[PDB]
């Protein structure tokens, strides 16, 4: 319980990387968050908008 | 159209170019997919309404 | 008559393997 | 009546509704399968998952 200052710095860096990785699964308004779905389902003109 | 027929399609292989290469069709709009890619895909179910 | 369900009636929500994880 | 103008003539309509779920496939395109190459770095496609 005394070393909470060092564990807090580890926890903040871990939460920042876990937030960065979870945001890969977000759609942002595209057809899928999986870039390979878009490229396997759509042609150049329609894919590039997604 | 008030009582449309849903023909379920499953457990089979489909060449969609048999459809989209035919001049018999007046329109062939697709949403979320392109006709060119349909021969590269697979689906859990297909419903022909 | 009635009875308490406790924790019961959980099921696998999708046909996806997941392990050593908490999923919402 | 067969003498109607084009917008008032009958048209046959089909909607091919597609679904791929968090599940197996049952409908597929005409594409050839091939042998499984383990341990190498390989490009792959399983049921349309590129
Ligand atoms: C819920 O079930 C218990 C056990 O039978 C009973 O005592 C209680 O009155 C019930 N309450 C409601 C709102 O059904």
């Amino acid at each position: 319980s005394a070393l909470g200052k060092l564990q807090d710095v580890v926890n903040q860096n871990a939460q920042a990387l876990n937030t960065l990785v979870k945001q890969l699964s977000s759609n942002f308004g595209a057809i899928s968050s999986v870039l390979n779905d878009i490229l396997s389902r759509l042609d150049k003109v329609e894919a590039e908008v997604q | 159209v008030y009582a449309w027929n849903r023909k379920r399609i499953s457990n089979c292989v489909a060449d969609y170019s048999v459809l989209y290469n035919s001049a018999s069709f007046s329109t062939f709009k697709c949403y979320g997919v392109s006709p060119t890619k349909l021969n590269d895909l697979c689906f859990t179910n297909v419903y022909a309404d | 008559a009635y009875t308490n369900s406790f924790t019961r009636g959980v099921y696998y929500p999708d046909k996806v393997f997941r392990s050593s994880v908490l999923h919402s | 009546q067969p003498t109607n103008g084009v917008g008032y003539q009958p048209y046959r309509v089909v909607v091919l509704s597609f679904e791929l779920l968090h599940a197996p496939a049952t409908v597929c395109g005409p594409k050839k399968s091939t042998n499984l190459v383990k341990n190498k770095c390989v490009n792959f496609n399983f049921n349309g998952l590129t």
